[PDB]
């Protein structure tokens, strides 16, 4: 669910 | 290269355009073509070259997402092939990614925003290879993302501010690096909180060009905390 | 082809995860190898393939359109880059209409099979021929009108003759072809006529339908209102 | 642009 650089 | 003949002005130029049509494997193309020529990548060069793949390799992603749900939780062979060929597509953009910076953009010279940049590029696309890889295989490769993101943190604390973009942005990818592909979620927890910590301590020496950049990064850091706690 | 040792019903069920991932191109070449088998498509079948291709050239016309209005400003308005891409895109476009056209001729389009088939066949071949009619010139350009007027024109014959007019295939196909007279064969009045008969024939006759033939009807409809509207 | 077939 975690989110990485966008 | 099929781009060997093209002059490198040209080959930004229709990087462009075909961003604007979203035609993003032309544009990786045409960024490619220009890597190839030997010369230094400006900034907006850069961030052609990474949205350019990006958007390639992350809808091969989210496909192997979806096909991966389907085959686990589930019988004919179909799933798995069809798994397999997205799988195998992946690893050749990967491969591509990690030639290109290998041979022509990681080098010791340059400012630290481009040397943590392609350090950066470089733990991304190992860790993406770690996210659909196996056996003795997956364990060098996790070891390669590894020293690639402590490469570039390296750099990052001794060359660049907290609050900056990059070196946050960098520090959000190897927590995930650490949460999700290498099962410390300690480390995970920490690299992240340290990171926000940091950067939060220093925001009123932020100036203002990079300050939705900054808070844009600390927010995903923080919901990222929110789940692994 | 690169699908001939697959089993047709493993290419269908491929199509089928293919389009779950929203890999359209994926789902184009698997579609195209169940149709190399020879056998016919149901129903879902040529829908499976219609959705595939139709996703397909519909990014490359979205992009073409994108370069072709970059080249317009750039030309009248006020290097060769934008004009070598958008022919890049534009031979890449055709291609895909000649692979889809080259299935309907080689496979597809036969005088056996129910109506149904035999005008989504026909309508598919004008569609296509009016995508190539879309970015072609001179000479060329002629012939690809007349040939998808000959294809739709075909499609209407039969669709006239053996379906309702609320049927949603024949309402797709009047819609289509009002197109084509409209944008591509610079024919506004039949344009019009087309779109309003093909309204009213199947507006008098909806109260008869149950509520799932009823709504595939009116959105149909609602696309000849939307033009005619347009239009007028 | 017109509306063609969905």
């Amino acid at each position: 669910r975690h989110k990485s650089d966008s | 290269g099929a781009m060997g003949s093209m002059e490198r002005a040209s080959l930004i130029q229709k990087a462009k355009l075909a961003e604007q049509a979203e035609r993003y494997e032309d544009m990786a193309a045409f960024m490619k073509g220009a890597v190839e020529k030997g010369e230094e990548l400006s900034c907006e060069e850069r961030n052609l070259l990474s949205v350019a793949y990006k958007n390639v390799v992350g809808g091969q992603r989210a496909a192997w997402r979806v096909l991966s749900s389907i085959e686990q939780k589930s019988k004919g062979p179909e799933v798995r092939e069809y798994r397999e060929k997205v799988e195998t597509e992946l690893q050749g953009v990967c491969d591509t990614v990690l030639g290109l910076l290998d041979s022509h953009l990681i080098k010791e010279a340059g400012d630290a925003e481009s040397r943590v940049f392609y350090l950066k590029m470089k733990g991304d696309y190992y860790r993406y290879l770690a996210e659909v890889a196996t056996g003795d295989d997956k364990k060098r490769i996790i070891d390669s993302a590894r020293s690639a993101y402590q490469e570039a943190m390296d750099i990052s604390k001794k060359e660049m501010p907290p609050t900056n973009p990059i070196r946050l942005g960098l520090a959000l990818n190897f927590s995930v690096f650490h949460y999700e592909i290498a099962n410390s979620p300690e480390e995970a927890i920490s690299l992240a909180k340290t990171t926000f910590d940091e950067a939060m301590a220093d925001l009123h020496t932020l100036s203002e060009d990079s300050y939705k950049d900054s808070t844009l990064i600390m927010q995903l850091l923080r919901d990222n905390l929110t789940l692994w706690t």
